RNA sequence: UGGUUGAUCGCGUCGGAAGUGUAAUCUUGGGGCUUAACCCUGAGCGUGCUUUCGAUACGGGUUGACUUGAGGAAGGUAGGG
RNA sequence: UAUCAGCUUGUUGGUGGGGUAGUGGCUUACCAAGGCUUUGACGGGUAGCCGGCCUGAGAGGGUGACCGGCCACAUUGGGAC
């Protein structure tokens, strides 16, 4: 465009879509299980991924994986909420944060256990 | 009033002031009309800079000091030109001198003892 | 804080000898593990990472004031490689090395951690003390008699001072006639190496 | 409509030299001639010269006759328009532009006439920068 | 005789501009018009800002192009004063 | 051939084959070649030793590399500046510049000799 | 946004001077904490603004010319406008 | 922000009085019919502003913690002493 047109009208940037609504700008956030159970993976993959409907402080409910082999958390467990998204997975922005609240570590970790929640054995 | 006062800056548990220029009302570490000097306590005989001009002004134009900016305006000697009064007026001692490339020089050719001392010590591993 | 294990290990790694010689270096050609004699295919991260881990292992600096050491060297003027390698060699520990009261940087640190060292009058135990130019280092008098000197008194004759240095070897004294420069350090890494890497 | 003759004057000369033409001519103005002027002393045309109308019997014009080395090869890298018409570029005179690393010339209308930058900074006067000719 | 310090130099602010509006008593509205860079773009833009001046016996009409000097506040918006009439378009 | 005042590009240019736009500028010594893989390795093999290069457009290997080529073969040395508009290497280029080449060809010479 | 040109103004533009842009921060020179972080101190920066004195190439204002852009006259003239 | 186009009647100006530390529709009486706006008035949304901070080759983009300057507020609303 000519500098005329710029100074009439001048460039304007993207949206900037954000990613985790439900956060609400918090890094984490505590939610209660409104439901928990499993979900198959979209094509390709086949599995039984394990899910939760959680009810957020925020006041919005979503859909939160539970990562690592081992699940204890039910119907009405407190849980933390962080971001992040599971890629065959439509509509799960969310994971749970094992090792914290109720939701507790993944029993037989040895690699990696701080992202499981797994206190050190000696 | 208008009042000569020290601003502090520095450190936790080094302090250094700024002999300045400002209203009684404002707060003490805040805006100040002029900065006359510093004055560091910390240091061996503490460092008193006043800027002698600037305070014979804000002297004669009315301006208040401080007991602390009365005893560094008695060293520097300003207290006695504004206001005379018989005061020994200790226009601030040095604080002493150290040196580095004399002694650089002292000690390449210092040689001698040097390696002779060290022929000492080497009779003193001999020792040890 | 101070990289404690074996060196070796790093030397094998990293494909050259991080300090000494006539030792288990024989192994030289492949690195530590299992997995050592393997062809390798060396991307230019990997060169640069190898120049970067080199110096570092080198002078005993870890990762944080290692790039403390890069944005200094980066902001004074000249060639940013010669100011790094010129401020590691300032470093108080590898002035005692080069100087040879020492058998290595690491017997180097362990002596002026411990404080057996002197600084122009004042004692000092850090051994990332930059020296400065015209500046005597002196043996603690206390601890002018420790193993490590008296062996470093006996060997200190083969060993190489560069010309930045002048040593008192038994009167235990290292006069820094001037910080040194790039033809001075002994070349054994790619400063050049390290700065590209620092800037991707 | 023309809007800008200092372009055109460049145009011309880009297109003339791109197409290995020994002269290019145009309608003479004051400012196009200091240019040429600058543009002879500085080496990058041969030679120019204003010619008394007698085609048009109308106005002056300016002709330049440029230069080509030993086999045929271009002694202008190329020109550019700064201070366009619809955006004005003013640089003072601790700003003053460097072209080609310092190879170039940009040619700079100061107050005290037409001026190349390494005169400019050595008058230490800034002014519109007409052109980045290098 | 000896006065104070004379003087007083302390000098107001001047605009030249254009009447835009002579139907209230006793006031003129100026549009002055100032040349500015782009913040962003560098291109010479052209400012215009009314100002309602005092004229005092109206003096001004129309497309006059006149100038003012700033004074106190004379009213709930006015707070220049006609100084000269430097073209009489008319 | 590549005209390297002193181990660095003589002057900023920007090539472009295709759609594969390259920048060039030189740097004071000790910079380094702050460029992208492509047109790295392509400074790297004509010797230069402190450019910044960044790749615009396209960043297909091979289109850059070309855009490199050619934006170091707009490369216009000095003395053929000079011989271009009938003057001198003092009177159209920068001191800074000739004195640098002067200090690399000297240092050069050192180089020679130890040999 | 503006073809060629004379004169003039000096608003844009350019160059000095004065005032201002507190301090801290920041860049940098020295100094102190065993080094560093940090701290003190000198300078720069503070990319502007106001006042004032200059310059007049260009932009613009005022004013006067020129005809090549543009339009018109007269004559010629093509066409499923 | 135009998927807000009309806004304002002490409103805009004038004269006399009153008031105030002080200019002023600040207030009052009378007279006039103004004032603002597609160069975005009025309305909606969000927000204390800045020295600075982070990032960036720069231009910019994001931001307004500590520290420092100005402003606003002190249970909510109003009022004076
Ligand atoms: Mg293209
Ligand atoms: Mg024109
Ligand atoms: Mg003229
Ligand atoms: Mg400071
Ligand atoms: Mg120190
Ligand atoms: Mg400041
Ligand atoms: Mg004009
Ligand atoms: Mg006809
Ligand atoms: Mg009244
Ligand atoms: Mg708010
Ligand atoms: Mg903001
Ligand atoms: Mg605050």
């Amino acid at each position: 465009p000519t500098i005329q047109q710029l100074v009439r009208k001048g460039r304007t940037d993207k949206i900037s879509k954000n990613k985790t609504p439900a956060l609400k700008g918090s890094p984490q956030r505590r939610g209660v299980c409104t439901r928990v159970y499993t979900t198959t993976p979209k094509k390709p993959n086949s599995a039984l991924r394990k899910v939760a409907r959680v009810r957020l402080s925020s006041g919005i409910e979503v859909t939160a994986y539970i990562p690592g082999v081992g699940h204890n958390l039910q119907e009405h467990s407190m849980v933390l909420v962080r971001g992040g998204r599971v890629k065959d997975l439509p509509g799960v922005r969310y994971k749970i944060v094992r090792g914290s609240l109720d939701t507790q570590g993944v029993k037989g970790r040895k690699q990696a256990r701080s992202r499981y929640g797994a206190k050190k054995e000696k | 009033a208008t009042k000569i006062r020290l601003k502090r800056l520095g450190k936790i548990r080094t302090p250094h002031y700024r002999v300045v220029v400002m209203d009684s009302r404002a707060k003490r570490d805040g805006r100040a009309i002029e900065e006359i000097g510093q004055y560091h306590p910390k240091a061996d005989p503490s460092v008193i800079v006043i800027d002698s001009e600037r305070v014979q002004y804000w002297l004669g134009v009315g301006a208040q000091p401080t007991e602390a900016v009365v005893a560094l305006l008695k060293r520097t000697g300003d207290w006695q030109k504004f206001t005379g009064d018989t005061s020994p007026s200790g226009v601030k001692p040095q604080p002493e001198r150290p040196n580095k490339d004399d002694l650089f020089n002292a000690a390449l050719a210092e040689a001698d003892e040097a390696p002779r001392e060290a022929i000492t010590k080497k009779s003193e591993g001999a020792a040890a | 804080a101070r990289y404690t294990g074996p060196l070796t290990k790093k030397s094998r790694r990293l494909g050259t000898d991080l300090v000494g010689n006539d030792k288990s270096f024989e192994r030289r050609p492949y690195p530590p593990g299992v997995h050592g004699r393997g062809r390798t295919k060396d991307s230019e991260y990997s060169l640069q990472l190898r120049e970067k881990q080199k110096a570092r292992y080198a002078y005993g600096v870890l990762e944080k004031q290692f790039r403390r050491y890069y944005e200094e060297a980066d902001r004074a003027q000249g060639k940013t490689g010669d100011v790094l390698l010129q401020i590691l060699e300032s470093r108080l520990d590898n002035v005692v090395y080069r100087a040879g009261l020492a058998a290595t940087r690491r017997q180097a640190r362990q002596m002026v951690s411990h404080g057996h060292f002197l600084v122009n009058g004042k004692k000092v135990n850090i051994p990332s003390y930059r020296v400065s130019t015209h500046d005597i280092i002196d043996v603690r008098e206390k601890s002018k008699d420790l193993p490590p000197i008296v062996i470093a008194r006996e060997t200190f004759e083969t060993r190489d001072v560069p010309a930045w240095l002048e040593v008192r070897p038994n009167k235990g004294r290292i006069l820094v006639h001037q910080l040194p420069t790039r033809d001075q350090i002994v070349i054994d890494v790619n400063e050049q190496a390290i700065v590209e890497l620092y800037s991707k | 409509t023309m809007t800008d003759p200092i372009a055109d004057m460049l145009t011309r000369l880009r297109n003339a030299n791109q197409a290995y033409h020994d002269q290019t001519s145009m309608p003479h103005s004051k400012i196009k001639a200091g240019i040429a002027g600058i543009l002879k002393s500085e080496g990058y045309i041969a030679d120019y010269k204003v010619n008394e109308p007698k085609e048009g019997e109308v106005g002056k014009t300016l002709t330049l006759t440029l230069k080509y080395g030993e086999n045929r090869e271009r002694s202008i890298a190329g020109v550019r328009r700064i201070s366009k018409p619809g955006l004005r570029v003013y640089a003072k005179s601790t700003a003053l532009p460097k072209v080609l690393g310092g190879l170039g010339i940009a040619i700079i209308s100061t107050s005290q006439g037409l001026l190349t930058d390494k005169q400019a900074h050595e008058k230490s006067v800034g002014g519109e920068v007409l052109a980045y000719v290098w | 005789m000896s006065e104070n310090t004379a003087e007083r130099t302390t000098r107001r602010k001047v605009r030249e501009g254009l009447v835009v509006s002579d139907k209230m008593n006793k006031t003129i509205t100026v549009m002055v018009e100032d040349r500015v860079k782009h913040p962003l773009y560098g291109k010479v833009m052209t400012k215009s800002v009314r100002l309602k001046a005092h004229d005092e016996n109206n003096e001004a009409g129309m497309g006059d192009r006149v100038r003012i000097m700033e004074t106190r506040p004379l009213s709930a918006t006015k707070r220049w004063r006609l100084v000269e009439i430097i073209e009489k378009a008319k | 051939k590549v005209p390297l005042v002193g181990r660095t590009i003589t002057h900023p240019v920007i090539g472009e084959k295709a759609a594969g736009v390259v920048m060039l500028r030189p740097a004071s010594p000790g910079t380094g070649v702050i460029a992208g893989g492509s047109a790295r390795a392509v400074l790297e093999c004509a010797g230069v030793h402190d450019v910044l290069a960044k790749s615009l457009g396209s960043s297909n290997a091979i289109n850059v590399v070309h855009a490199t080529v050619d934006a170091l073969q707009q490369l216009e040395e000095p003395e053929e500046v000079a011989r271009r508009r009938g003057k001198s290497v003092e009177d159209i280029a920068p001191a800074a510049m000739l004195r640098a080449r002067k200090e690399a060809d000297e240092a050069a010479a050192a180089a020679r000799m130890e040999e």
